[PDB]
RNA sequence: GUUUAUUAAAAACACAGCACUGUGCAAACACGAAAGUGGACGUAUACGGUGUGACGCCUGCCCGGUGCCGGAAGGUUAAU
RNA sequence: AGGAGGUAAAAUUCUUCA
RNA sequence: CUUGAGUCUCGUAGAGGGGGGUAGAAUUCCAGGUGUAGCGGUGAAAUGCGUAGAGAUCUGGAGGAAUACCGGUGGCGAAGGCGGCCCCCUGGACGAAGACUGACGCUCAGGUGCGAAAGCGUGGGGAGCAAACAGGAUUAGAUACCCUGGUAGUCCACGCCGUAAACGAUGUCGACUUGGAGGUUGUGCCCUUGAGGCGUGGCUUCCGGAGCUAACGCGUUAAGUCGACCGCCUGGGGAGUAC
């Protein structure tokens, strides 16, 4: 589940500086790398609903996350989209 | 199971089936199925084993 | 015909009907017996006495190979699972061995359910 | 593969095509080719002893090799070719000395395989060599009856046999059928299965369909009249007759089996 | 990069092709960076059970660090070799030693 | 009983037949229970525990 | 689509499909006193005969007579 | 005393309102 | 802003799910050797099977499916549901401290997805079991219970069906409320000096309080005491039917 190399590496580039991985930009950072490395993963097999509803709770998860920073402040939510490249 | 007698007696003295298969195991996979049956038994009896 | 000394004492006794063949230390079958062959039909056979009378039967019809020991496997519960080799021992044989060969399979084909009576 | 049309049209709509992506595309190995013409179900008498043939698609035969005599000799199967001379397919292999010959490639085949015959083959898809040194129980198709005539059981796609006696300088082969028949360990054999097996999925779609193949409309007995078939002609779906062939001989049960040369050879017949 | 047990047992004709096995083994492990803290021989042993004919085969321990990769393709290597009989990798749970 | 290689300490847990002993007899602990079946069970495939006397 | 060329072009025939049955290769069958050939330079997902007639829902009850596929104590029984 | 095994063959129906 | 709700580091347990292999036993089929009139079955028999040699017995091989013992009011998941062993991939949950984000929360019509068994479509496979069906018994009648056979099905790939006593017949989440006996999983401390001793969390099982209820019972996991939101009921039959 995303290896903590990748995690500690993404908290390092969203976030003010370590430690700080609570920050909104670093879930929602944190929480797309699974949702592309997943996204290969029911690329095969495609019969795996159990483990289909954990992506789609992350997905879910981060949507709600993005309404929120766009709620409060739009600059964040912009760089954000952008920059991890998503909502299209 | 199986028994290696020594030589002063004849007789059978093989009581150890009465202990483990013979019909400990046989019986119960000898009927019914049961499958999601037996639940209930081993519930009631086990509800037994209190008192 | 031939003479042995050694063999053994296949056994299949059954809710309905016993059978014993004695073989050799090969396994060949040199003698066989049933309950049922000896007479008594239906639950006639389906005793211990049955079994017993039967193992005498096999007996008097192998002893012409001058069988003097010979091992047991017994094979299938039921009546005549104890009386029969209590024949055996008591007809002039030499009991050795006595294994219990009875087919246990580690729930795999499904058994049968007609049976509400 | 295979494919279902959509009813575009009647007589398409039934229709299910049978194709393969790992088929080759375009023309055969010339080297491994002939004429083979096509009679029409006659004779050198010009007789129509066969009835039903007719029509059908130009076609040409493939040098195939069911004898199977390059032994020692390692092959790597290039590609899969059309056979319509038959139902399976067929497989360009190419030896380590430059030869190539058409082989029924079995059902795990692929293109860039090492196959290879012998008494020292490995048990193995695609590869042939003689009972006696195959293992009982494995799956063969393609067996001879005689060592060094060549394959003549379980030719067809999705047909096999299986081996399952031995005793003496003989083995008991498994026949489709359901026939277990005696046939020489001497003879050699190509484990593994035929080559496709949805060849049986097919449902052509209409009777046009069946013409480009080779065969040709079919009478009743009852629609013709008494002089032509023995089951008359009646005078409104009538019969009255027993199931029999236009010229005398009981059906529907009636075996016509006679040969008692190689009955010996036989252990249990077909149910 | 996980441990993985690896108990394998070649075939008693096949004992004299055992310690270059070993060899193989162990140069391809090496060979992506691997590891190796223990390898136990401990030789023809006694069967427990007449397994695919012929009595008593010859046991060989063995203990890895390598990838789950190099690991994956080992299997192979054993189902291809008629040679060894039985195979079983377990766990991972670090390392060990002796014992056995 | 901590392991499956530890068959000295595996062979007094099972009966003459093979039969895993139960933890009211043997007395053993809970979550030892279990490690101690585990470690048998994979024995048993090694060819080290035979699964019945049969043999 | 086919058919009574030249009074009948139709509900007839054919038809893909489905089913039963025969067939282990020197196949069954067919043309032939025979040889031989066709079937097929194919091998049961093949081939021949029969029946019905896309498809959809289904295809029941009955084995005496007449046939076919087997077994068989006794009885009758040709040539020799 | 605890545990395990074994141990039964079929036999319909009875109006309505109090 | 941090106590809700999450993230991060490390570690732990599990028939959770998916995919690919594997081993043993038994049954069935098949082959060889030996052997011979019985075998098989039931309450009693019979149909069936057998002189082309069964059953029984010894050896070997193939195939399908399911994993005895372990195994237990034991474990996991939202529910349905989920049991040999091993590898690969993967979800969620939980605990020891500290740090960080800072209500980013709960629920939720529509809609969407998943969803035992049975059934269906396109194929494969098919040991055993087994609707329909066939042939024997029972019976006043037996289109059933019983026995001998046996197709679909059960299995596998893909695409549908989305139906159940799909229940704990109790929706989900949060807070509060006397306890006792066990199961199961971490963790702190102590001559670790007893296989333990002394505490603290998550989850689960039974009993039992107050209380609640028509009663049965439930009873810190409530049907108790409150709060938020969604669904649903208004007599039975008609009917989970008609349009």
């Amino acid at each position: 589940s995303l290896s903590t190399e990748a995690t500690a590496k993404i908290v390092s580039e969203f976030g003010r500086d370590a430690n700080d991985t609570g920050s909104t930009e670093v879930q929602v950072a944190l929480l797309t790398a699974q949702i592309n490395h997943l996204q290969g993963h029911f690329a095969e097999h495609k019969k795996d609903h159990h483990s289909r509803r954990g992506l789609l709770r992350m997905v879910s998860q981060r949507r709600k996350l993005l309404d929120y920073l766009k709620r409060k402040d739009v600059a964040r939510y912009t760089q954000l989209i952008e920059r991890l490249g998503l909502r299209r | 199971i199986k028994v290696r007698e020594n030589e002063p007696f004849d007789v059978a003295l093989r009581r150890f089936k009465r202990s483990c298969e013979k019909a400990g195991v046989l019986a119960e996979v000898r009927r019914r199925e049961f499958y999601e049956k037996p639940t209930t038994e081993r519930k009631r009896a086990k509800a037994s084993a209190v008192k | 015909r031939k003479q042995v000394s050694d063999g053994v004492a296949h056994i299949h006794a059954s809710f309905n009907n016993t059978i014993v063949t004695i073989t050799d230390r090969q396994g060949n079958a040199l003698g066989w017996a049933t309950a049922g062959g000896s007479g008594f039909r239906g639950s006639r056979k389906s005793t211990p006495f049955a079994a017993q009378v039967a193992a005498e039967r096999c007996a008097d019809a192998v002893k012409e190979y001058g069988i003097k020991n010979l091992e047991v496997m017994v094979k299938g519960p039921g009546p005549g699972r104890e009386s029969t080799i209590r024949a055996l021992n008591a007809a002039g044989f030499r009991i050795t061995n006595i294994t219990d060969v009875t087919p246990i399979p580690h729930n795999g084909c499904r058994p049968p359910k007609k049976r509400r009576v | 593969a295979v494919v279902k049309c959509k009813p575009t049209s009647p007589g398409r709509r039934h229709v299910v095509k049978v194709v393969n992506p790992e088929l080759h595309k375009g023309k055969p190995f010339a080297p491994l080719l002939e004429k083979n013409s096509k009679s029409g179900g006659r004779n050198n008498n010009g007789r129509i002893t066969t009835r039903h043939i007719g029509g059908g698609h130009k076609q040409a035969y493939r040098i195939v090799d069911f004898k199977r005599n390059k032994d020692g000799i390692p092959a790597v199967v290039e590609r899969l070719e059309y056979d319509p001379n038959r139902s399976a397919n067929i497989a360009l292999v190419l030896y380590k000395d430059g030869e190539r010959r058409y082989i029924l490639a079995p059902k795990g085949l692929k293109a860039g395989d090492q196959i290879q015959s012998g008494v020292d083959a490995a048990i193995k898809p695609g590869n042939t060599l003689p009972m006696r040194n195959i293992p009982v129980g494995s799956t063969v198709h393609n067996v001879e009856m005689k060592p060094g005539k060549g394959g003549q059981l379980a030719r067809s796609a999705g047909t096999y046999v299986q081996i399952v006696a031995r005793d003496g300088a003989y083995v008991t082969l498994r026949l489709r059928s359901g026939e277990m028949r005696k046939v020489e360990a001497d003879c050699r054999a190509t484990l593994g299965e035929v080559g496709n097996a949805e060849h049986m999925l097919r449902v052509l779609g209409k009777a046009g369909a069946a013409r480009w193949r080779g065969v040709r409309p079919t009478v009743r007995g009852t629609a013709m009249n008494p002089v032509d078939h023995p089951h008359g002609g009646g005078e409104g779906r009538n019969f009255g007759k027993h199931p029999v062939t236009p010229w005398g001989v009981q059906t529907k049960g009636k075996k016509t089996r006679s040969n008692k040369r190689t009955d010996k050879f036989i252990v249990r017949r077909r149910s | 990069m996980r441990h993985y047990e690896i108990v394998f047992m070649v075939h008693p004709d096949q004992s004299e092709q055992v310690p270059g096995m070993i060899e193989r083994y162990t140069a391809a492990i090496t060979g992506a960076e691997g590891k190796i803290h223990r390898l136990e021989d401990w030789g023809r042993r006694q069967l427990a059970y007449p397994i695919n004919k012929l009595h008593k085969a010859h046991y060989v321990l063995m203990n890895v660090e390598a990838p789950q990769e190099v690991i994956d393709e080992l299997e192979t290597t054993f189902r291809f070799n008629d040679a060894v009989i039985r195979s079983m990798v377990m766990r991972t749970k670090h390392a060990v030693t002796e014992a056995s | 009983e901590i392991d499956y290689k530890d068959i000295a300490t595996l062979k007094n847990y099972i009966t003459e037949s093979g039969k895993i002993v139960p933890s009211r007899i043997t007395g053993t602990r809970a979550k030892y229970q279990r490690q101690l079946a585990r470690a048998i069970k994979r024995a048993r495939y090694l060819s080290l525990l035979p699964y019945t006397d049969r043999h």
